[PDB]
């Protein structure tokens, strides 16, 4: 592997972008003081908002995570290997933009639907 | 002398080998039911920690020195005999409340 | 990981008794017990007993239980970890069977099955 | 379903309501904007504090989440179906409020007491 | 067991202070009152920093929380009796202090080279 810092893969595949995570992982997180502690109170509101959404989804505590929501077509009907070993995650965040509210709650339902049948599993 | 706690009497040994020191005792003080401790004892000076609850080794003991109890007796190995290991060796059993039991003692001379 | 300076070389006659120092340094004395070891001529090793400089609590063998005069001092603290300690050792009917070597040690650990087990020895104390 | 929204089933019965809990999980995180950035501030502190608490239960990452701590007939003699199936979330809180805080030191050692369970386990 | 409080087992060796965890995760979270939501914000910070590293470490909600990384000798050659039932966490940290950024980063990829090793286990 080569440390190539914070954002390094910006530009690289998916693919070689994810094996790098733990590097955005770490770095993410008187009048002019007022200005200062503006921006440390919204640092920890918009990373917890991050840990939240990852919370109620089952991933917390995973950079990796994977899910039981399968891939609508109407999303992305790009093959696997033209994803992952051609385009950039910056590329992904515009194709998918519109949709990504769409597998927000796909995520929600699909966790309580989960811990709801692990509650029925313990209950014997 | 009136060690209930018995040794090897003595031994000798040779550069590069290995010896073993006896150490067993009536029901009474030995051995499933005790941890046995062994102390080199150079005459009447400052004694060594070598080896703590049956075989576990004191801080920076080199190790050659290993230990074994089976139901009845406890074992002293001292392998590759270095020049600097005349002296004698004394066991004792003990528990988590109790006094060190010694033994009798054993010199162990390495003249090769 | 500290010494245990010890007292002279004094030799009194029967029937009297023998005061001996056991000054510590280098470590907290109080996390850790003070066995009490002899070697005479006429036995081996014989060990005596412990205090806990800690609890102030005492383990002593039956063999020297009214004989022995054993207490400590407490800690005047050095730095977080580093102290001096004292323990003194005073015996009753002393006879010549009981000339011999003396030692203090301090103990193994700070808790387990070998809390106690004489781990720092002293430097010996020649008896009558 | 039926979205019934933020506090939708707040009066319904408690195993109704217990379907519905990512919706209240989702929305739960100059001189004036002191007083703003005092609330934004207070929001992720109150909103820590569940985590906290559901961190050093084991619970951390859970909406529903079992345990061992058995059910004390002094804290509620009711039955199962006169529960659930019954009462609301606001009024079992009445119910309860009393020995609220003795269950939750009960949860606390009962996760210490099994992550030490744990510890052992892996240790051959 | 004794409830000692609050750091209770400060001198005490580090496996009795091991037992008593969940006491100190508790305690851990006008010109005035800009000093007072100065020291506010600034308790989330330093407790959402822990957070961080044990939730990219898979610790995440573990009090007590085994890995893959194996001791180097080179940070201390002791013997585990010599450090659980002889040294405190006080002293611990002093003998550790070197090496224990070179540690943090052993279980950040340690993590990272776990949960692909599961994403490949979950792929067929
Ligand atoms: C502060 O720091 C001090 C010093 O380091 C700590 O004190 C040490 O604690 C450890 C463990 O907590 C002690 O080791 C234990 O030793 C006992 C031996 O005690 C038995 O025998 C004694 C003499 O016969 C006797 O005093 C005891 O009787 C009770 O009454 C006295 C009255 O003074 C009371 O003070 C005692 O506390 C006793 O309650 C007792 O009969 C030994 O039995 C222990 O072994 C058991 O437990 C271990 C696990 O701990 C287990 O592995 C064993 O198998 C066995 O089950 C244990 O070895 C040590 O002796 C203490 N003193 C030292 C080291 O000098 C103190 O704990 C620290 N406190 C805090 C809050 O940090
Ligand atoms: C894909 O999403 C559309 C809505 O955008 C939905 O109607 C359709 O059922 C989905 N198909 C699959 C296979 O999930
Ligand atoms: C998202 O919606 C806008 C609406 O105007 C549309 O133009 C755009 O093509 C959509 N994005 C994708 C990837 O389809
Ligand atoms: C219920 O709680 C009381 C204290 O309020 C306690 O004394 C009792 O042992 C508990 N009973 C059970 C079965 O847990
Ligand atoms: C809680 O305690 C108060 C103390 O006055 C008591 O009146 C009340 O009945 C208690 N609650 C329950 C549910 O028992
Ligand atoms: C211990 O750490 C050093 C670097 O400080 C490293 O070179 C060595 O390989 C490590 N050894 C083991 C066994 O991990
Ligand atoms: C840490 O590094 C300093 C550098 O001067 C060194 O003096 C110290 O001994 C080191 N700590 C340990 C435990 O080796």
């Amino acid at each position: 592997a080569v440390f190539l810092g914070f954002l390094g893969a910006a530009g690289s595949t998916m693919g070689a972008a994810s094996m790098t995570l733990t590097v955005q992982a770490r770095n993410l997180l008187t009048v002019w003081g007022i200005k200062q502690l503006q921006a440390r109170v919204l640092a920890v509101e918009r990373y917890l908002r991050d840990q939240q959404l990852l919370g109620i989804w089952g991933c917390s505590g995973k950079l990796i995570c994977c899910t039981n929501v399968p891939w609508n077509s109407s999303w992305s009907n790009r093959n696997l290997s033209e994803i992952w070993d051609n385009m950039t995650w910056l590329q992904w965040d515009k194709e998918i933009s519109n949709y990504t509210q769409i597998i927000y709650g796909l995520l929600e339902e699909s966790q309580n639907q989960q811990e709801k049948n692990e509650q029925d599993l313990l209950a014997l | 002398s009136q060690s209930v706690l018995t040794q090897s009497a003595s031994v000798s040994g040779s550069l590069g080998q290995s010896v073993t020191i006896s150490c067993t005792g009536p029901n009474s003080v030995c051995c499933s039911h005790k941890s046995i401790s062994w102390y080199q004892w150079p005459p009447g000076r400052a004694p060594t920690l070598i080896i703590y609850e049956d075989n576990e080794r004191a801080p920076g003991i080199s190790p050659r020195f290993s230990g074994y109890k089976s139901y009845w007796s406890a074992y002293l190995t001292i392998s590759d005999l270095r020049p600097e290991d005349e002296t004698t060796y004394y066991c004792c059993s003990y528990t988590h409340n109790s006094g060190c039991v010694f033994g009798t003692g054993t010199k162990v001379s390495v003249l090769g | 990981q500290g010494q245990l300076v010890q007292s002279g070389a004094t030799t009194t006659k029967p029937g009297s008794s023998v005061k001996i120092s056991c000054k510590t340094s280098g470590y907290r004395f109080n996390f850790y017990h003070i066995n009490w070891i002899r070697q005479t001529a006429g036995r081996g090793p014989e060990w005596m007993g412990w205090i806990s400089p800690y609890s102030g609590d005492k383990n002593l063998a039956p063999a020297f239980q009214d004989r022995v005069n054993m207490t400590t001092d407490t800690e005047v603290p050095v730095t977080s970890f580093t102290s001096t300690g004292a323990a003194y050792m005073e015996i009753r009917n002393l006879t010549s069977d009981d000339t011999g070597t003396y030692f203090c040690a301090k103990g193994l650990l700070r808790d387990g099955s070998s809390t106690w087990l004489p781990y720092l020895w002293g430097q010996g104390t020649l008896l009558t």
